[PDB]
């Protein structure tokens, strides 16, 4: 979902 | 401020615990590898390969610390 954007 | 072992949410609503904090191969500038309650993050703590730290599969994500609350 979106909150792991930018994330790895 | 933060530390390795701390309880901390990412964006303030997914519980976990701070398992690594660095410098890393993927990507440039700080990072908190986190191990999450729940099995919705990325990763089991490697990315492409490279071990930073060890969980269950999905359990672990990567995010800047700024977007930590403790
Ligand atoms: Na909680």
């Amino acid at each position: 979902d979106s909150w792991k954007d930018g994330c790895y | 401020d933060f530390r390795v072992g701390e309880r901390v949410w990412v964006n303030g609503n997914k519980p976990g615990f701070i398992q690594f904090l660095g410098e890393t191969q993927f990507a440039p500038g700080q990072w908190a590898g986190i191990v999450l309650d729940e099995p919705i993050g990325k990763n089991d703590g490697s990315v492409a390969g490279v071990r930073y730290f060890q969980c269950e599969p999905l359990k672990g994500i990567f995010t800047r610390p700024s977007k930590l609350t403790r």
